[PDB]
């Protein structure tokens, strides 16, 4: 609803990093770090079974 | 302006970007995607939850990168004329790279079709394969693409002409026509006789038009974000470069769909 | 350059006459010995007088070291030393071989 | 408390380059919703004043130590590439006058003095 | 300057000697048993066959390279 | 510390991350080549207990690491991202987050290549991963998939960096620099980026086709199903010859800088060098089937391809004759980059002459998949591109690091690698002309004689690499003292013959590019005000 | 306090390349209005009398192909034509689902026996 | 961000003021790279029963 001047006055007069300057940034950024932290380390846990040759249980 | 006050600005028109986490985040997401798909393709991981999580993380990290680009371009005023020219040139080199991917796929189709094998029967399309006829639904798919370009052209020129309702409505018509095309391609893929496993014909056909399908679903996404930014007054009458890149993208997907049409549906039947 | 030899000498005579300090006379001497010709005796004489005007003595020795490196023979060098002898003894510069005898 | 700097002489830092919004039913033109360096460049082009100097080097004459070729700089140094008293007459000699040293070319021998117009 | 050509000659010959010596010391870690064909008797008995089959007439056919 | 190096957005930091990864992966590839060459030293199983699959996996790792993880991120990734903004006067590259992701997708390609080695048996297929060997029948398991993903992430990096380079030198040149007044290294990175942009798509298409063939039951190159592996050979080598010209063109730029600054005279006919590089890049797309002379083409196909492969000897000959002309009449200052450049000018021409021996399809039936081809390309790779890479390091390292190297140790290192590389790669022509095939872990006993001397030379080459590691250590620790004592060359140009030692002191550097005028180690904000040029 | 901080950094403001900038600024508006007018004219005179003629063509084929699938639903798999050698390549089973079914596997038009 | 200038501030690793010797970091950076194919060789020979 044309908040662009009001958002310019926040994004320019701010100290926080650019991905944190919006008021709603804590709603995006805090779940994403948890989802990212499991998404990058769960294949690394399956790397040793793939080296040993152990397939997962499907039946 | 005085020397004292000119010294409080940049002296050169180029964007010195602040340090950002999304390069290394997208890199680790591509790592997790590669390591997840290479282990679910061979059964070392039970289900597709890791691949789903990796693709979701990849998409959301790209979205946060694009959010920061929107923030730089709109709320900090960092995109000058030279930066605009550079972004347009980078998008043109990008679409040249993708046209070359399609040229490799057309090379694959032509190498299979110019003189076919003996295991298909010196025949094209091969024996038993019920080819998609070019008259029924792909003709409507060419029509709703040549018309989608005509809609986005007046939407663009009405964005320049000061009109707001005539540009938003044209963008909305363009977006809905693109998703009409995507659902018609889904209907063709369901009601198609051959599958992707049905030999080299199904391979090259679904490779070419499925890459076009993926480019069209990303086109629908960027038409949606252009509608959002035009309704919320981000796009202006003289400075709309993401919109311009989307227009270039529509008009190259149009001509490569035409080449896919006349090659995969007319010459190859 | 489609330059004749005479245009070279008339260019570098007036080029040496307009050098005004030690940077300029050494620079002009460098880019006149950086050609595929030994300079004529007249422009070497103008170079000696130019190094006299700036009051630097080892450049007027390095002129003769440069044309020793630049000529093809040692008799061309001795021909330069014959009729450049008067200006050399008038300015009073020594050649490097008689200054540092081996 | 601040306002919007109609022309270039009213620019006072970056809090003056904000803009008024569009109304509600109009597409914004860029005098409404541009900020920052893009608004500075837009203001300059509206006045005709090209900010961001892109003029090439003065190669009309040969700088002496009596009259150098004065190079304006917003810091204490500037890299300058000499190629001759016409446009290109030798292989480019890249130089760097500071505030305390002129630069002499050594191929053509032109001399570049620097004047610092900026603030330290 | 003043005897560094000699330094970077001695260093090259020292590097060659060190490389030869370490190559020998890690050839001492290889398989203890070379193949049976790499002795003189086997290679004479292969040149027997090659002379019987007229092999490599204008060049040479002889296979002996070991002791 | 995390924002400067993890969240990085300046090109001069991403360049040194590229360089660290490049020299790490070059140590990896050199270790792999040492294992290959140690197994090849004598007939029979020597060090790997039989197990020719492990040999093939090591050959794959050696080729992929040395090409896509040493030479490309060294030359393009390090030197282009560092020097092209500094030599066009740009403050940074255009698109810097792209420039950061184009580095950070390379450790991820490295870890997926290493676990490609560690899963079931590794992908022993050659670096040209040909089906049907690279298929799912002949290579069961996730090895080849992970190798294909390594190639995907490296192609993502080298495509994003290519877009970045093209735009940043078409758009961010400083305010006197027309396109004709560019340095030759910038033209090198420019033409290389176009070759990357035009060639990496077809490779990505071909190996994605292979990946879908392996895992998604589709049949692009499956014969029982309608495929053809010659389609893979075409789609691969349409990238594969532009790839090897990509590997060499920044080397041409580095040599044209080094030769001119150590001959103290400019390059003979610079714009003809630009035209020659552009002609090599254009003609490199027209020659791709000289790797396919045996597969069964027509005679007119092979006649055209001998003609087109032959007529690229003209611009490379123009470049090499121009290098000889720009050292003729000079004042040669025999420093380590000059030694590397002269060694380039000899050994690259020997590799190119064996290349024009290979260009004749009439004759390539005698040399295809032999060690003669291995001799040709290891000449023009490990003596063209590696020698120009060493020349670029010894040419730019004290400027962009602030620390000088030991000069005597550098010349010892040069002479050791110049001896050792010749001793490896010169007998390979003898082996290949006598009929020794490629990619074999064991050979007939008649090939033992030159194989032994080649693996003796391998130890000389890796000894000079270890010496180079020590040279890096001595530069990083004692690099401030090497300026004080006489262990290093401080000025790469001596005074001219009439230039005083005091008149030299006001004009210490005489360069035709901005790189040697900057502050040593250059500032985080170089070019606050823009540089200016007539 | 520098002495030269308060002098102007640009000098004379140019008056014809500002006017030419502003006339192009206000002339691409008028040409964009006329361009939008003729393009909505094209998009409603040509593009919707194209969808209007192809929707009535595709409703007929959406009838007569759905009815062909309707009568094909009554033909069991021993009355199915035997697949050629290249049809339904099975190198390894697909990693999702039940094996042989692909991503858009409509079981009416596709059958693997 | 404004970053530090100087001689040792352009490298991601620490050289001068360290509680450990630098040659540790330097030569263990390269010995790991020289030792990846030996780890590769060891695991693909233990998988093939040669050890
Ligand atoms: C980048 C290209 C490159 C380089 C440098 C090398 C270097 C070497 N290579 Fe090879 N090689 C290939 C590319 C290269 N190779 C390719 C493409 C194949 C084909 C694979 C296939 O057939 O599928 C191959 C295959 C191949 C074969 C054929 C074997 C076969 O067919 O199976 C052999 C033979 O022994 C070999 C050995 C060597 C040896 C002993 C070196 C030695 O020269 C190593 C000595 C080199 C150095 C010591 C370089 C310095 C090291 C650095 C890290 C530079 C650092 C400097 C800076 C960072 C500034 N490699
Ligand atoms: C550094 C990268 C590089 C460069 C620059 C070259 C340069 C050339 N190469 Fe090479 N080549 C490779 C990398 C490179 N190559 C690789 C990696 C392979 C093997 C791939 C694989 O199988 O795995 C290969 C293999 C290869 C083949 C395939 C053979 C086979 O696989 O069976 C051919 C065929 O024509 C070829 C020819 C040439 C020619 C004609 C040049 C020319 O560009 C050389 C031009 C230079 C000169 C000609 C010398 C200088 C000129 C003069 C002194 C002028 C006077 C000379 C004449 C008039 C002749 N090389
Ligand atoms: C310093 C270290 C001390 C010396 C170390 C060398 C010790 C030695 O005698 O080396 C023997 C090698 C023979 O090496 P080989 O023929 O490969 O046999 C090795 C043993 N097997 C594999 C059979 C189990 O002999 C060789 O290595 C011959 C190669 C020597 C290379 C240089 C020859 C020219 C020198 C000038
Ligand atoms: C990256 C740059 C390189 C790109 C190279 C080419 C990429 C090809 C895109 C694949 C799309 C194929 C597709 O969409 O095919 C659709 C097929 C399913 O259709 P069907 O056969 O079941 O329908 C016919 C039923 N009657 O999906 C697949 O089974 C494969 C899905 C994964 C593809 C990745
Ligand atoms: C995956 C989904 C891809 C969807 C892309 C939407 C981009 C939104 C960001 C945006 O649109 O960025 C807006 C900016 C400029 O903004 P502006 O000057 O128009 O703002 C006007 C303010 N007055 O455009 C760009 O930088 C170029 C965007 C190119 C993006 C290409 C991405 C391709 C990915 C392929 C994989
Ligand atoms: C086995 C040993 C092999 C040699 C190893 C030791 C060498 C030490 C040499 C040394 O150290 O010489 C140092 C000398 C400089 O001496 P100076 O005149 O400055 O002396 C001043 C008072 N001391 O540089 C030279 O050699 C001159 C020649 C250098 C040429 C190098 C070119 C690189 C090789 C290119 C390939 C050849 C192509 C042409 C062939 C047709
Ligand atoms: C792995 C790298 C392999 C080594 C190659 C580079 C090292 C060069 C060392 C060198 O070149 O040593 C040559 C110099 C020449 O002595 P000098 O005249 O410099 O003596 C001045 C005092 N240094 O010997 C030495 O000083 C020390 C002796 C070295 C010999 C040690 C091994 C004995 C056999
Ligand atoms: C292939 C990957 C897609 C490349 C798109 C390049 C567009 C050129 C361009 O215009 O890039 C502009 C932006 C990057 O801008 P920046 O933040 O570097 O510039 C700062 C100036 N505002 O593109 C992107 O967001 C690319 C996002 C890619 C996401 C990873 C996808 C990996 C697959
Ligand atoms: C055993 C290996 C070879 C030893 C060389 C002995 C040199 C004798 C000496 O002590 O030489 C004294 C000189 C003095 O040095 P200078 O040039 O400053 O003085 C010049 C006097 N005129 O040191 C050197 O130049 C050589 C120093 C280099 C030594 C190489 C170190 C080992 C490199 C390989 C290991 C590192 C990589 C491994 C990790 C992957
Ligand atoms: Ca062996
Ligand atoms: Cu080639
Ligand atoms: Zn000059």
């Amino acid at each position: 609803a044309n908040k662009v001047i009001q958002l310019q006055k926040i994004f320019q007069s701010s100290t926080k990093p650019l991905w944190w300057r919006h008021p709603r940034s804590a709603l995006y950024l805090y779940p994403f770090y948890a989802i990212f932290a499991v998404a990058v380390v769960t294949p690394l846990l399956y790397i040793p079974n793939a080296i040993r040759g152990i397939k997962a249980k499907k039946a | 302006m005085t020397h004292l006050e000119r010294s409080r600005h940049q002296q050169h028109p180029f964007h010195m970007v602040m340090p950002s986490p999304w390069p290394i985040v997208v890199s680790f997401a591509l790592l997790s995607l590669a390591l997840s798909t290479a282990l679910t393709m061979h059964g070392y991981i039970g289900n597709m939850n890791m691949v789903y999580l990796a693709l979701f993380v990849l998409l959301t990290s790209s979205i946060l990168w694009f959010r920061d680009i929107v923030a730089e371009a709109t709320y900090l005023g960092d995109h000058t004329m030279a930066v605009r020219k550079g972004i347009n040139l980078g998008f043109l080199m990008f679409v040249l790279s993708e046209v070359l991917i399609f040229a490799g796929l057309f090379w694959a189709y032509f190498h299979s079709a110019m003189s076919p094998d003996v295991t298909l029967g010196a025949c094209w399309p091969p024996v038993g394969i019920e080819a998609v006829q070019p008259t029924e639904l792909p003709l409507l798919n060419t029509i709703i693409l040549l018309s989608s370009g005509a809609t986005v052209t007046y939407s663009h020129h009405a964005l320049i002409a000061g009109n707001r309702n005539k540009a938003l409505s044209g963008l909305l018509i363009t977006f809905w026509l693109i998703v009409i095309f995507v659902t018609c391609q889904y209907i063709e893929y369901t009601n198609a006789a051959f599958t992707i496993s049905d030999g080299v014909y199904g391979s090259v056909f679904y490779a070419g038009t499925g890459l076009h399908f993926l480019h069209m679903v990303m086109l629908a996404a960027m038409l949606g974000v252009n509608y959002w930014r035009m309704r919320n007054y981000h796009l202006t009458a003289g400075h709309h470069v993401g919109y311009e890149t989307t227009i270039i993208y529509t008009h190259v997907l149009d001509v490569i769909w035409l080449f896919l049409y006349v090659v995969f549906y007319w010459w190859g039947v | 350059d489609e330059e004749t030899f005479e245009e070279f000498t008339a260019r570098y005579e007036k080029e040496f006459d307009e050098a005004y300090d030690l940077f300029e006379v050494q620079r002009v001497l460098n880019n006149c010995f950086s050609y595929d010709l030994v300079p004529a005796p007249a422009v070497i004489e103008k170079a000696l007088r130019a190094a006299r005007r700036v009051n630097d003595l080892p450049t007027a020795i390095r002129v003769f070291e440069a044309l020793k490196y630049k000529v093809e023979n040692e008799d061309q060098y001795k021909a330069y030393l014959d009729e450049l002898k008067d200006v050399r003894q008038e300015l009073g510069v020594p050649l490097k071989e008689e200054l540092f005898p081996s | 408390v601040v306002k919007t700097a109609q022309n270039l002489a009213e620019v006072n830092g970056p809090e003056t380059l904000i803009g008024p919004g569009a109304k509600e039913g109009t597409v914004p033109t860029d005098l409404d919703q541009e900020t920052g360096l893009a608004r500075l460049e837009l203001l300059g082009k509206l006045e005709g004043i090209d900010v961001f100097d892109t003029k090439p080097l003065d190669s009309s004459r040969k700088g002496t130590m009596k009259d150098p070729i004065i190079i304006e700089s917003y810091d204490d140094y500037r890299y300058v590439g000499c190629t001759g008293s016409p446009a290109g007459s030798h292989t480019i000699m890249w130089l760097k006058p500071t505030v305390n040293e002129v630069a002499r070319c050594w191929e053509c021998g032109s001399v570049y003095k620097l004047n610092p117009v900026g603030v330290p | 300057g003043k005897g560094d050509v000699a330094f970077i000659t001695k260093g090259v010959f020292l590097g060659l000697g060190i490389s030869f010596g370490l190559f020998g010391l890690v050839r001492l870690l290889a398989n203890p048993e070379t193949p049976k064909t790499m002795n003189r008797e086997w290679q004479l008995k292969s040149d027997e066959y090659l002379k019987s089959k007229n092999a490599n007439p204008w060049g040479g056919y002889s296979q002996v390279q070991s002791k | 510390m995390v924002q400067r190096w993890l969240y990085s957005t300046n090109a001069k930091d991403i360049a040194v991350l590229y360089f660290m990864l490049a020299i790490f992966s070059g140590m990896a590839g050199t270790a792999m080549s040492l294992i290959i060459r140690l197994e090849l030293a004598a007939p029979g199983s020597q060090y790997l207990h039989g197990n020719s699959q492990l040999f093939n996996v090591l050959v794959v790792g050696h080729a992929v690491l040395m090409i896509f993880f040493l030479v490309m991120p060294a030359l393009i990734g390090g030197f282009g991202n560092y020097l092209l903004p500094l030599m066009i006067g740009a403050t940074d590259t255009a698109f810097p987050r792209i420039n950061n992701i184009a580095f950070w997708v390379l450790p991820m390609g490295l870890v997926c290549l290493v676990t490609s080695t560690l899963v079931e048996s590794g992908a022993g297929t050659g670096w040209t991963v040909y089906p049907p060997l690279s298929s799912i029948q002949a290579h069961s398991g996730p090895s080849v998939d992970l190798a294909i993903f390594a190639l995907h992430l490296t192609s993502i990096s080298s495509l994003l960096g290519a877009i970045n380079f093209i735009v940043t030198t078409l758009n961010m040149r400083t305010n006197g620099m027309t396109m004709h007044k560019l340095p030759l290294f910038v033209w090198s990175i420019f033409i290389t980026a176009f070759l990357l942009l035009l060639s990496l798509p077809v490779l990505s298409a071909g190996i994605t086709m292979l990946l879908l063939d392996r895992n998604f039951n589709t049949s692009f190159f499956e014969v029982s199903g309608g495929g053809d592996p010659i389609l893979y050979e075409h789609l691969f080598w349409f990238f594969g010859h532009p790839e090897v010209y990509i590997l060499i063109i920044p080397g041409f730029g580095i040599i044209s800088h080094v030769v001119s600054t150590y001959s103290k005279k400019p390059v003979f006919g610079e714009i003809s060098m630009v035209y020659a590089m552009a002609s090599i890049g254009l003609l490199g797309f027209l020659v791709w089937s000289h790797h396919m002379y045996i597969v069964g083409l027509d005679a007119d196909t092979r006649a055209y391809f001998t003609s087109a492969t032959m007529i690229i000897a003209i611009p490379t000959g123009i470049k090499i004759f121009s290098w000889l002309a720009t050292i003729h009449g000079g004042s040669i200052r025999l420093a380590t980059p000059m030694l590397y450049a002269i060694a380039f000018l000899f050994l690259f021409t020997m590799g190119g002459l064996t290349g024009v021996a290979l260009a004749n399809a009439s004759l390539d039936v005698a040399f295809h998949d032999t060690y003669y081809v291995v001799g040709h390309f290891h000449y023009v790779l490990s003596m063209g591109a590696i020698f120009s890479l060493f020349a670029g390091y010894y040419y730019w390292s004290p400027q962009i690091l602030g620390l000088n190297y030991n000069e005597k140790l550098a010349q010892i290192q040069f002479w050791l690698i110049f001896i050792g590389a010749n001793v490896i790669f010169f007998p390979m022509h003898f082996l290949g002309i006598n009929g020794m095939p490629r990619r074999i872990p064991d050979y007939p006993d008649a090939f033992a004689g030159w194989n032994y001397v080649a693996s003796i030379g391998s130890f000389i080459a890796t000894l000079s690499l270890f010496l180079f590691i020590y040279i890096l250590y001595d530069q990083l620790v004692n690099g401030l003292n090497n300026k004080v004592n006489n262990k290093s060359v401080i000025y790469n140009k001596a005074p001219d013959f009439v230039e005083s030692n005091t008149i030299f002191n006001l004009n210490t550097v005489k360069s035709s590019s901005i790189e040697f005028l900057l502050t040593s180690p250059p500032a985080v904000h170089s070019f606050n005000t823009p540089a200016v040029q007539s | 306090l520098p002495p030269n901080a308060l002098k102007p950094a640009f000098g004379p403001p140019d008056k014809v390349a500002a006017q030419k900038f502003k006339e192009s600024l206000m002339a691409t508006e008028k040409h964009a209005k006329d361009t939008s007018n003729m393009w909505v004219k094209i998009s409603v005179w040509v593009a919707l009398p194209a969808i209007a003629l192809t929707a009535v063509n595709t409703y007929f084929v959406e009838k007569e192909h759905a009815e062909h699938r309707e009568h094909l639903k009554h033909v069991p798999d021993s009355e199915w034509p035997r697949d050629y050698e290249f049809m339904n390549i099975r190198s390894k089973p697909f990693f999702w689902g039940d094996g042989d079914k692909t991503l858009f596997w409509n079981p009416v038009v596709n059958r693997h026996i | 961000v404004h970053f530090k200038d100087g001689v040792y501030e352009n490298i991601p690793f620490k050289v001068k003021g360290r509680k450990t010797p630098y040659a540790l970091s330097h030569f263990g950076f390269f010995a790991i790279g020289f030792a990846v194919p030996f780890v590769a060789c060891y695991v693909q020979l233990k998988k093939s029963g040669a050890f």
